């Protein structure tokens, strides 16, 4: 079993 | 190295109460401590926290593909990591070692338990002794071993009682003085 | 009232040193993190690594974007530095100690910010370079930072030990003394 890591957005210049 | 330093963080948070049948979901973002934006789950959309997330904000919350995702999160990523981990998190049960000696105050040493959750009880011939208690708390070892020192305050036999999770029943050690 | 149980996937980018972490937090211990160096899954516990697995590639993803989100975060703030917060140091045994009979000192190192420290552990006023270990920098709920380090022993009356700590938010370097 695989623990899942959450992505995250690319911030606004 | 006198350069000035610039920090983010992410905190990816999923709090769980009764078990998984209610949790939150936060997406926390900070510039060194200074949380600018989240996404909580109970709130369903980013906020702007100190206002530099403001952009972000605005942004994030207009790719209706990313909140459908993170909408998603409680069941995706927070309840199944729960499921994934319980074995050996949620149900980790390390039974403590307990040592009394005089250091007067008589030290009730409480070593290498898990969970954090303990009770330790003092008794002067079998009668809770409820003044004269100098405790550490609860110590985080690092290592998923917790400790505590609890010294009662003495001038027959003196017992230290220990309740905690891994124990059938309480653990007692005596001093007979 | 308060949950049972909180699961954190922490990371940081710190600027200008580009060191980046990436660890999973639960109620307050680390189940793991990711080595940047060798881009692998370190388990806190070895037997974590039986129980299940993560995959240290999504690990080094997210820290590429958490580093231009540095970036970009940086000029939103008009380059704004972090104001270092020196460490609390603490030294501690596993156990009670007796003479002769094998223990860990403990070196806590708590509230402080940048993650960025370094550590010596002195045995009479030298350095001991084998046998130790140590955290990575664990996450607080004031988003400041803690880290141990571990010294196996076998207590003496003729040994003096410090826990050395140089943090850019103390003048000097901290000794924290033990001795049996
Ligand atoms: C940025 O910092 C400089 C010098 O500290 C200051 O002169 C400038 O006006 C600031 N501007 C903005 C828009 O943040
Ligand atoms: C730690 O040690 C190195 C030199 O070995 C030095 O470059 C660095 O500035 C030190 N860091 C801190 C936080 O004192």
């Amino acid at each position: 079993a695989g623990f899942a890591g959450e992505q995250g957005p690319a911030g606004e210049p | 190295d006198t350069r000035p330093r610039f920090l983010e963080q992410v905190k990816h948070e999923c709090h769980f109460f009764n078990g998984t049948e209610r949790v939150r979901f936060l997406d926390r973002y900070f510039y060194h401590q200074e949380e600018y934006v989240r996404f909580d789950s109970d709130v369903g959309e980013y906020r702007a926290v100190t206002e530099l997330g403001r952009p972000d904000a605005e942004y994030w919350n207009s790719q209706k593909d990313l909140l459908e995702q993170k909408r998603a999160a409680v069941d995706t990523y927070c309840r199944h990591n729960y499921g994934v981990g319980e074995s050996f998190t949620v149900q980790r049960r390390v039974y403590p070692e307990v040592t009394v000696y005089p250091a007067n105050l008589l030290v009730c040493s409480v070593n290498g338990f898990y969970p954090g959750s303990i009770e330790v009880r003092w008794f002067r011939n079998g009668q809770e002794e409820k003044t004269g208690v100098v405790s550490t708390g609860l110590i985080q070892n690092g290592d998923w071993t917790f400790q505590t020192l609890v010294m009662l305050e003495t001038v027959e036999v003196y017992t230290c009682q220990v309740e905690h999770p891994s124990l059938t029943s309480p653990l007692t050690v005596e001093w007979r003085a | 009232i308060k949950e049972e149980h909180v699961i954190i996937q922490a990371e940081f980018y710190l600027n200008p040193d580009q060191s980046g972490e990436f660890m999973f937090d639960f109620d307050g211990d680390e189940i793991f993190h990711v080595d940047m160096a060798k881009k692998e899954t370190v388990w806190r516990l070895e037997e974590f690594g039986r129980f299940a697995s993560a995959e240290a590639q999504g690990a080094l993803a997210n820290i590429a974007v958490d580093k231009a989100n540095l970036e970009i975060m940086t000029k939103r703030s008009n380059y704004t530095p972090i104001t270092n917060v020196p460490p609390e140091v603490t030294v501690l045994t596993n156990s009670p100690v007796e003479l002769r009979e094998p223990n860990v000192l403990i070196c806590f190192i708590d509230k402080f910010t940048p993650p960025v420290v370094n550590v010596t552990w002195l045995r009479n006023g030298k350095p001991v370079t084998t046998g130790v270990s140590e955290t990575v920098f664990l996450p607080r709920e004031d988003h400041l930072f803690r880290k141990f380090h571990y010294l196996p022993f076998l207590p003496s009356t003729e040994d003096v030990y410090d826990c050395r700590v140089e943090h850019w938010g103390l003048d000097e370097p901290l000794l924290k003394h033990w001795e049996f």
